C-alpha cells in the first residue's frame, strides 16, 4: 500500500497475434493496403500482418471493459457504424471520445490447465465479436461480426477471433506516495507570530490514484509522448490547515472577521478542463462524461468518496463576531482543513494544483495560550454571499472555540435545526 | 483524534439512523414489518429496532437498506415499497441523493427504462402511510427524508497489509524445509452480513455483527523435497487449482467462486460490491465462464551439477477467510487456491543452481 491494483493487461502495451495464425499475424499498423478482396482499407483501418506490429495497453473501465489504445500515436480502438458486406462493422483508429462504440469487452477461453487459452472481443453486450477478415495468413482489415459461433469446438470462423499476449512494452507509472498524518492545529508563539500561512503549511498524504493520459487534458505534450512517457497520471489528496484570518483582538472586545471557504468557480472550471472533475457542495467527487468511465476507481484509491449532491461546491463569505473575555491582548489564528488535490507527470512534475477549504472542520489556537487565556467565543454569524443554499445553516450562539479543538459543524446546534 | 478527521463526518455505511419525513406534521418515522415479508409504513416515533436502518453502500454509490430488527431489505413493488429478504434483486437498490446537508430523497430505478426514476413519498402527513413512488421531484419537497438519529457503528479491526513471502530457505542438505511459509496478509475488505450465510440470524446479525471482513492471504505450500544425485532426473507431483469442496464452500459462504484464470466470480448478491471487494483484497473479476478446478502434474527435474543438491518445490497459495466483527473464524472449510504457474524452488547449497525442468504430464 497504496496499491491501485491495476490488472497485468492495464499496465503493459501488449502485441496481439492470433492463436492459430502458422506465420505470425497480428494485429499490425502497416502501411500496405488489404489483400484480400472483399476487405476494404483506408487509413483509420485497423491492420492485420505479420510485420510492424502493433503495441496496444487496456484501460479498465468500472464495468470491466476495456479501452484499448495504441502506444505510437495514443488513439483507441473505435466501432465504426458504417457497414461493410454481409452486415459488419471496421474497427478504426479515433480519438479518444468516451462513447460505448470504444469500449470493448473481453472473454477467455481454452484450456487454461495447458496453457493454451486465448480470448476475443466483444460488443454490444456479446452481440458482435472482433473477427479477422476472412483470411488468417494474408494482410487483412479487422472488423466485428453478429455471426458467433461454438467456442467449444474452434470452429474455421471461430479461428479468426482468437488472440494471445505476445511481446510487450512497460506502461509509464508513477510510484504510489506513502500516507502521512494530519498535524494539529499550528499555535502562535507570540503576539506578532501572524500564523502559518498556506504556502508554508504542511500536508498530509491521504490518497493517490492513477489517471489513463486519455482523460488528462496536458497540454505541454503530444499525444505520442503522453502515451508512452505519461501513460498514467498520479492525482494525490493532500490535507493542510487552511489559514482563514489572523488577528490581535482587545480585552473584552468584539470584532468582526470575514471568513472565506469553499472553491472558486475558476478553480472548478480548471479541474473540469483538465481532468473532466470537480467537487460537489458535500466535498464528493463529481465527474463528467469523458472520466465517468473510471469514477470508482479514481474515488476508492483518492479515498474521497462520490458525491451525492447535484449541487457545485461554489465560494462561501460568512460574517462571524467573535468577544475575547480576557483583561489583555490576544493574538487569535483560525484555520480550516483544506482538500488539496494535485495532478503529478511520472518524472514528478506537477501540472496543477486544485485546493477547496472546508468550513466544516476548524479550529482556533492563540498566543497566550491556556491556561493563561481563555478560550475565544463565537457571538454571532450571518452568511454574506453564497449561490446555493446546499448548507445555508448558522451556528448556534454563543459558541465556544477552545483552543486546539476542531469544531465540527454537523456535531453542533445549528440554525435552522437539523438532524431532527 | 486528529489522526480520524475524516471520521467526524461519516459515509451513510457507518452509522445506524432513524428517519422522518420533512414536512410531517406529527413524530412520523419510517417503519418495517416486524414479518420477514410486509409494507413499510410510517408509523409513531419509537424506541424499536422496526425504525432503525442501516444503508449498506455499493460501488456505484447506492445503498441496499436493511432494518436492525430482522435483517429485512426495502424492497420496490409495484406502487408501494415493501421489506423483503435480500436477495441481490434490482429491486433492492436505492440511491440517496442529497437535496442540502439535512434533507435528501430516496431514488429508484426502475431495470426497465433506466431514464424512469421514481423516488420515496407518502401520501399523508397527519396519518400512518405507506412509501409510493412519484416522478415529481424538482422543488418537491414531499419526498425529503431527514435522519432523525444517528448512531455511529463499532467497526471491527483489520489487520495491517503485510509484504509478499518470500521463499523459505534451507539450513542444509537433510532440511527438507517448512511446509509453509509465514502467510502475508495482502487485503480485506468489509463485506455486509446479509450476503454472507452462517448458523447467526440475520436479526441478530445486524445488532452484534452487522459487517463481516473477509481475510485475503498469501503463502509458499510446499509439494516435494528431495536429495538429487549429481546429473539425476526425477519426476515429482505437483498440485494446482481448488477443489470442489472447497469451491462450493466459498461460493455458499460469501457468494463468491474463483474461475480458471485465478479471478473472482461473483453471484447475485455480491455483484453491487465486486469492485471494493476486489481493491481492498488486491484480486482481479474473472473474464472467463469456466471455473477453476482441482489438477494433478507431474514435472520432470533435472540436478545439472557435479555434486548432490537438495531441493525443495513450494507453490503460491492463495487463501480467503471468512470473519465475524469479533475475530472469529465463520468458514470451517479451507477456501486456498494453487497456482502452478507460481513457483520456487528451495535449495542448498543456496549457491546451486535451479533444477532443469523436462516435460510436464498431467494425471487425471
Amino acid at each position: 500500500s497504496l496499491n491501485y491494483n491495476l490488472p497485468e493487461i492495464s499496465k503493459k502495451f501488449y502485441n496481439l497475434k492470433n492463436k492459430y495464425s502458422r506465420n505470425g499475424y497480428g494485429l499490425s499498423k502497416t502501411e500496405f493496403p488489404s489483400s484480400i478482396e472483399n476487405c476494404p482499407s483506408n487509413e483509420y483501418s485497423i491492420m492485420y500482418d505479420n510485420k510492424d506490429p502493433r503495441f496496444l495497453i487496456r484501460f479498465l473501465l468500472d464495468d470491466g471493459r476495456y479501452i484499448i489504445a495504441d502506444r505510437d500515436d495514443g488513439e483507441v480502438f473505435d466501432e465504426a457504424p458504417t457497414y461493410l458486406d454481409n452486415n459488419n462493422h471496421p474497427i478504426i483508429s479515433r480519438h479518444y471520445t468516451g462513447e460505448e462504440r470504444q469500449k470493448f469487452e473481453q472473454v477467455g477461453s481454452g484450456d487454461y490447465i495447458t496453457g493454451e487459452q486465448f480470448f476475443q472481443f466483444y460488443t454490444q453486450n456479446k452481440t458482435r465479436v472482433l473477427s479477422n477478415c476472412r483470411a488468417l495468413d494474408s494482410r487483412t482489415i479487422l472488423l466485428s461480426t453478429a455471426k458467433i459461433f461454438p467456442i467449444y469446438p474452434p470452429a474455421s470462423e471461430t479461428q479468426l477471433t482468437a488472440f494471445v499476449n505476445s511481446s510487450f512494452y512497460a506502461a509509464a507509472i508513477p510510484q504510489l506516495p506513502q500516507t502521512s498524518l494530519l498535524e494539529n492545529i499550528p499555535e502562535p508563539t507570540s503576539l506578532d507570530d501572524s500564523g502559518v500561512l498556506p504556502k508554508d503549511a504542511v500536508r498530509a498524504v491521504k490518497g493517490s490514484a492513477l489517471l489513463p493520459c486519455i482523460i488528462v487534458h496536458d497540454p505541454n505534450l503530444n499525444n505520442s509522448d503522453k502515451m508512452k512517457f505519461n501513460t498514467y497520471y498520479l492525482l494525490e489528496y493532500k490535507e493542510y490547515w487552511h489559514q482563514l484570518w489572523s488577528q490581535i483582538i482587545p480585552a473584552h472586545q468584539t470584532v468582526k472577521i470575514q471568513e472565506r471557504t469553499g472553491i472558486s468557480e475558476v478553480v472548478q472550471n480548471s479541474m473540469i478542463e483538465d481532468l473532466n472533475m470537480y467537487i460537489g457542495a458535500d466535498f464528493g467527487m463529481l465527474f463528467y462524461f469523458r472520466s465517468s468511465g473510471f469514477k470508482e476507481q479514481i474515488t476508492r484509491g483518492l479515498n474521497r468518496p462520490l458525491s451525492q449532491t447535484t449541487t457545485q461546491l461554489g465560494e462561501r463569505v460568512e460574517e462571524m463576531e467573535y468577544y475575547n473575555s480576557n483583561d489583555l491582548d490576544v493574538r487569535y489564528v483560525k484555520y480550516a482543513l483544506a482538500r488539496e488535490f494535485t495532478l503529478k507527470r511520472v518524472n514528478g512534475e506537477i501540472v496543477k494544483n486544485w485546493v477547496a477549504v472546508d468550513y466544516r472542520l476548524a479550529g482556533i489556537q492563540s498566543y497566550p495560550n491556556a491556561p493563561i487565556t481563555n478560550p475565544l467565543t463565537l457571538t454571532k454569524h450571518t452568511i454574506i454571499r453564497c449561490e446555493n443554499s446546499y448548507d445555508g445553516h448558522i451556528f448556534k450562539t454563543p459558541l465556544i472555540f477552545k483552543n486546539g479543538e476542531v469544531i465540527v459543524k454537523t456535531n453542533e446546534e445549528l440554525i435552522p435545526k437539523i438532524n431532527q | 483524534n486528529l489522526d480520524f478527521i475524516d471520521s467526524f463526518i461519516p459515509t451513510e455505511g457507518k452509522y445506524i439512523r432513524v428517519m422522518d419525513f420533512y414536512n410531517s406534521e406529527y413524530p412520523f418515522c419510517i417503519h418495517a414489518p416486524s414479518a420477514p415479508n410486509g409494507d413499510i409504513m410510517t408509523e409513531i416515533c419509537s424506541r424499536e429496532n422496526n425504525q432503525y436502518f442501516i444503508f449498506f453502500p455499493t460501488d456505484d454509490g447506492r445503498v441496499i437498506i436493511a432494518n436492525r430488527h430482522n435483517g429485512s431489505v426495502f424492497t420496490g413493488e409495484a406502487t408501494s415499497v415493501v421489506s423483503d429478504i435480500y436477495t441481490g434483486s434490482p429491486l433492492q437498490f436505492f440511491r440517496e441523493v442529497k437535496r442540502t446537508m439535512a434533507t435528501y430523497y430516496l431514488a429508484i430505478q426502475n431495470p426497465e427504462s433506466a431514464t424512469d426514476v421514481r423516488a420515496l413519498e407518502p401520501h399523508s402527513h397527519e396519518l400512518p402511510s405507506r412509501l409510493y413512488y412519484t416522478n415529481n421531484i424538482e422543488n418537491n419537497s414531499n419526498i425529503l427524508i431527514s435522519n432523525k438519529e444517528q448512531i455511529y457503528l463499532t467497526l471491527p479491526s483489520l489487520p495491517e497489509n503485510e509484504q509478499y513471502p518470500k521463499t523459505p530457505v534451507l539450513s542444509g542438505i537433510d532440511d527438507i524445509g517448512p511446509n509453509q511459509s509465514e502467510k502475508s496478509i495482502i487485503g480485506s475488505t468489509l463485506i455486509p452480513c446479509i450476503m454472507v450465510s452462517d448458523f447467526i440470524s440475520l436479526g441478530e446479525r445486524m445488532k452484534t455483527t452487522p459487517y463481516y471482513y473477509v481475510k485475503h492471504t498469501q503463502y509458499w505450500q510446499s509439494m516435494w523435497s528431495a536429495l538429487f544425485p549429481p546429473g539425476s532426473k526425477e519426476t515429482k507431483t505437483e498440485k494446482s487449482g481448488i477443489t470442489d469442496t472447497s469451491q462450493i464452500s466459498m461460493t455458499d459462504g460469501i457468494n463468491v467462486s474463483i474461475g480458471a484464470d485465478f479471478g473472482l466470480r461473483f453471484g447475485n448478491k455480491t455483484f453491487g460490491i465486486k469492485g471494493g471487494f476486489t481493491y481492498d483484497t488486491k484480486t482481479q473479476i474473472t473474464n472467463t465462464s469456466q471455473l477453476l478446478i482441482e489438477t494433478t502434474y507431474t514435472r520432470e527435474y533435472t540436478n545439472t551439477e557435479n555434486f548432490p543438491v537438495r531441493y525443495t518445490g513450494y507453490v503460491l497459495a492463495s487463501e480467503f477467510t471468512l470473519h465475524r466483527s469479533d475475530g472469529t473464524q465463520v468458514n470451517t472449510i479451507p477456501w486456498v487456491a494453487l497456482n502452478d504457474n507460481y513457483t520456487t524452488i528451495a535449495r542448498y547449497p543456496h549457491f546451486a543452481s535451479e533444477p532443469l525442468l523436462g516435460n510436464t504430464k498431467i494425471i487425471t
